[PDB]
This record gives C-alpha cells, structure tokens and sequence, in this order.
C-alpha cells in the first residue's frame, strides 16, 4: 500500500482509502462495481477486492502490490473468476492512480474502458494523493510572469483536427489527461494517439514547465513517452503563438515527423498584458472627438437580475482586493463562495456603433462557458445529490460525466450527459446616451447561456455634440 | 466453461450497457449451453 519513485524517493501514501466498506465504481446506467483499495471489499466475497452486481462475479483479488509507472501508481487485482474467452483465462483489474492537484467531487474511481480479449479492466482514479511535484505551469517573460493554468482541461481533453465524431489525438498541457469514456488512453498520458486500427498509444507524457524562445518570443512545451518508436522513444512538442481574439484556441497538428509530433497552438494567453493606447477613452475618426469614460472608473457596481449578482467595473477590476474571487475579471458573477469571470480586464476593447450611436466596451477570455446536456438543455448549478451540493458535472453511479437540469436531482431525477464548450466567457457594455443621468447605472440587457452577458449603461458621458 | 443464469445477464449489461442487448439460435444456446467469447457476446449488443 506504499510505492516510491526510484529517482526522487518520494513517499506515496494511499492508506486514506483503505476502508473495507470501499467505494462504488460506475458502469452502464445502473451498474455497480463494489470495490476497495489495498484491502478486500465487504460486498464482494472474502479476498475479492472488486466484483459485479446481483451476482458476486470477481474481477480480481485484493493485494498490496503497488507500482510506480511514469507518474502513475498502478494497483493490480489478479486471479478473479474465469472469463468466457478461452480456457484458463480469469478476470483482472488494473486500478491506476493519476496525479490531480485540483481537489473536488470527480476524485473517484472511474471505469475508463475494458479490453475484451485479455479480460482486463482499466481503472483510473485522479487524486492529489498521487502527486509528487507541484503544478509547474508558469514561465517568466522578463518581469511579467506568463501562466498557462486556465488552459488546463479538467473534464477530459482537447480533440485534435482530422489532418488528412472520429478523433485522432487527445491533449492536456500541464496535468495528465483526464479519463474519458470508452477511449483507453493509458492513465497518466498527456498526448494520446488513436489510430483506426489499433489501441491508443502513449505519444505524450508531461516533462517540465514551459520553455521560452529568446527571439520571436514563442513558448514551447515538451511531452516525452514510455513506449518506443519504429526506428529506435516517442516524443511530442507543442509550439505556442500569440493570437488575440474571442477564441482561446485549440492545439492543432502541423508536422508529423516520423518519431516526433509538432502541435501549433494559437492562443491569447501566450500574449503580454498590453497597456491601453489612450487610458480609458474612445477615439474614432468618424466623429473625431473623444469620450472620457475615466469618470466611471471610480468604483465597483452591483447589477443584479434573477438572484444573479454581477460586479461591473469600467476600467477597474470587478471585485477588489478584499473578496478577490475573480482575478483579472472585469465582470464577475458572484456566488459569495466561487465567482466566475466574464472577461479579463486587460483584454478591454473600445469601438463605436454607428447604427445606435453608442460606445461598445468589451472584455474577453474569462472562465470556461457553462456545460450543457447532449439534448440542448443547460445544466443547473448548484444541485443536491443524496444530501450534497454540486458545482460542476459529476460522476456518481453513472459512466460519462453528468449534471442536473433542476435545482435538485434527489427531488426531480432530471438529468443528462455533459458536453462541454470549448469557448470562454465574454462580456460587453453598450453605452447609451441620457442627459439627466450625470453618473448613471448599468443594467442587464442580455444573458446568453451564461457564456455572454451584455449590459446597458445609460450615462451623460457618452453624449456631448452640443 | 458455461455462462448461465443471472451470471450471463450481469455480464450482458457490463458489455452492452446503455446500448442495450437482445437475446436473439440464441445467446443462451451459444454462451450457456456451450462456451463463447466476449466478442460472440457483443454481437448481441443493441446497435448504437
Ligand atoms: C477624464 O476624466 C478624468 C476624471 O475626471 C480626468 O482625470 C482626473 O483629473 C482631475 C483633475 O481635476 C483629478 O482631480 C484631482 O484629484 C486630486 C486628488 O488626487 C485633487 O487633489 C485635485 O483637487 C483634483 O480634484 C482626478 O483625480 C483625475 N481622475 C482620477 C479619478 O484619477 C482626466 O483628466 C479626463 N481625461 C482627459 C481629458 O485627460
Ligand atoms: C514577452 O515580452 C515582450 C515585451 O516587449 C513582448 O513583446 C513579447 O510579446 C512577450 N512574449 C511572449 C509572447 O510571451
Ligand atoms: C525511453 O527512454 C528512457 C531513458 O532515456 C527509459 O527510461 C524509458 O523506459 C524509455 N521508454 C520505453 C521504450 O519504455
């Protein structure tokens, strides 16, 4: 029940899960794998660590055999009940422990996939208990530090483009790849290659923190391997660009070197914090004169509609250093407990609408947009389950990641499978004219899927042609 | 090595799951009356 990395001598302790009552891994719709760690389960027959539903069909006997395999702590349950296939073959289960510094509800044993032939069950458990190092994800570009922490996929991974839905690659750029369904990407892998004929192969494992190019200011990130090439070890490198915009970008493939892999990612997070041209003012040559929005840059505002208490600050951080839930966020949807940004204050853009004679302020690149079910009905946070409140898509008694569509599941049993959006939250303010409103108040104009919020602010400032 | 009773039923949903499964010779003849592999079992999974 204890394994050490031969290189570092790091002690791993998994004894905080040694409960004989154990835990329940989820398969199918109402499927139950009663399982335990380091010890035998109680629902299963004596000696058996993991079993099946109505009948106690064993998928391996319980042992302490713990292995360190490339950042992962594998547990092997061998010698179960005989499986169909051929003579002598019994069931077995490989329960892996992958590093995940971010604590939460998805810290449970999941069933990622199964191999039919060898009668082997692949298991993945993502806990901070299986973590040696910290989350090295930030590098220094002079005096200002650049971080890649927002780009961490924490539900699954990034699907790669069909170079020449059927995927090809799966990518995670700091922490190891999160366990998906039916796709057996070896637990701990960062970059995964899935061929049409043949199982997924490990073409990427997280090496070190991102490196910096001195000349044209590019950032690179290396991902080595644990399996050999067809000319010798595999390798995969990801190059980063600076592409400002609404999209946060997605790792695309460019060069398929026979033993190497080149991925080119265009993202605004690999861009510096650009200081605004003319402070906090608007200048278009159509009118030629300027609008001084610095008068509104005085303090915080609380615009609220339908329980949703927003925080808006023109040219100022939404929530100040006191509460500070939404760092960098120019608009912050408060919950008092969490908080979610609707655009980094630094990404502020000012434009002139000629249709309505208005001034458009917009921030971009906040937090990840809310997940929806596969049907199209948005999820509802927070929701109750057995007596607990939940903030994101979870995996209790179900295979794929699921959410509730009501305020309470226990009460209404309404749900669907999550399909996450690869877009980030945006927020815009359309400044409209009013002469008697010296220092006016913004109001919620339109909320779209919680992925975009537009405010209408009526002020005296955006007027004078007198 | 026969696979009969509820021990065939529990194995069906373990392979088929949300896809569902049928029972149509039949599957009881192929895996319970005789011995089959899990490939001759997933042939009886309902089309995704
Ligand atoms: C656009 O509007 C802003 C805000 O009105 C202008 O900046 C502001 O300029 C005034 C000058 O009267 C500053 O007021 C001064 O404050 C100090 C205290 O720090 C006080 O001792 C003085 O008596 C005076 O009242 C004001 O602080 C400053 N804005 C802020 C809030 O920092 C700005 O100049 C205008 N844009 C242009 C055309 O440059
Ligand atoms: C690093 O900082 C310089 C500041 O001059 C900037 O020009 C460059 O774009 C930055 N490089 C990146 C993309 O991190
Ligand atoms: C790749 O090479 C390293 C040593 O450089 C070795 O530790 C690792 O096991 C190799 N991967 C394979 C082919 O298992």
């Amino acid at each position: 029940c204890q394994v050490t990395n031969p290189s570092t001598g790091h002690l791993f302790d998994l004894s905080s899960l040694s409960g004989r009552a154990g835990f329940t891994a989820a398969y199918s719709e109402k499927g139950l794998v009663y399982m335990s760690i380091c010890g035998e389960n109680e629902n299963c027959p004596p000696g058996v660590g993991a079993c099946f539903g109505q009948t106690r069909i064993s998928v391996g006997k319980a042992n302490k055999r713990l292995r360190y395999v490339d950042q992962v702590l594998q547990l092997v349950y061998k010698d179960g009940s005989p499986c169909p296939s051929k003579s002598g073959l019994s069931y077995k289960s490989v329960i892996s422990f992958v590093c995940r510094p971010e604590a939460g509800p998805t810290n449970r044993p999941m069933l990622i996939s199964l191999d039919k032939q060898t009668c082997t069950l692949f298991f993945s458990w993502h806990t901070p208990l299986a973590c040696e190092q910290a989350t090295e994800c930030s590098v220094r570009n002079g005096s200002s530090i650049v971080d890649l922490s927002p780009l961490i996929h924490r539900t699954g991974g990034y699907e790669a483009y069909d170079e020449s839905t059927n995927p090809d690659f799966y990518i995670n750029i700091c922490q190891p790849l999160n366990p998906m369904h039916a796709v057996p990407c070896p637990a701990g892998a960062a970059v995964c290659k899935v061929p049409i004929d043949g199982p997924p192969i490990d073409i990427g494992r997280v090496a070190g923190p991102p490196i910096l190019n001195p000349i044209a200011n590019e950032i690179y990130l290396n991902f080595e391997s644990s399996t050999p090439c067809l000319a010798d070890n595999y390798t995969s490198l990801i190059a980063f660009h600076c592409k400002r915009g609404v999209s946060m970008g997605t790792p695309k493939l460019l060069r398929t070197s026979e033993c190497d892999f080149v991925f080119e990612w265009e993202t605004p997070v690999v861009c510096p914090d650009e200081v605004r041209m003319d402070g906090c003012t608007l200048t278009d040559e159509q009118l030629l004169y300027s609008f001084n929005l610095s008068s509104l840059s005085t303090s915080t505002f609380k615009v609220t509609r339908d329980s949703r208490t927003y925080s808006v600050g023109v040219c100022t951080f939404a929530v100040g250093p006191e509460q500070g839930g939404c760092k960098d966020g120019g608009v912050c949807l408060l919950s008092g407990t969490k908080g979610a940004s609707f655009g980094r204050l630094q990404s502020m853009k000012l434009d002139y609408r000629h249709q309505d004679e208005a001034v458009v302020l917009s921030y971009v690149n906040g937090d990840r947009c809310p997940p929806e079910t596969d049907d199209g009905v948005p999820c509802v946070f927070p929701f109750i389950f057995n007596g607990k409140s939940y903030e994101e898509c979870i995996i209790e008694s179900r295979a794929k990641l699921w959410c509730s569509t009501t305020a309470d599941y226990d009460r209404d049993h309404e749900w669907g499978f999550c399909r996450h959006s690869n877009s980030y939250r945006t927020s815009s303010i359309i400044f409209k004219c009013d002469e008697d409103e010296d220092i006016g108040r913004p109001q919620v104009f339109s909320e779209v899927r919680g992925c975009d919020v537009t405010f209408e602010w009526k002020t005296k400032v955006v007027c004078p042609p007198k | 090595e026969t696979l009969c009773g509820g021990e065939l039923v529990d194995t069906l949903q373990f392979v088929c799951g949300d896809r569902g499964f049928y029972f149509s010779r039949g599957i009881v003849e192929e895996c319970c009356f005789r011995s089959c592999d899990l490939a001759l079992l997933e042939t009886y999974c309902a089309t995704p």
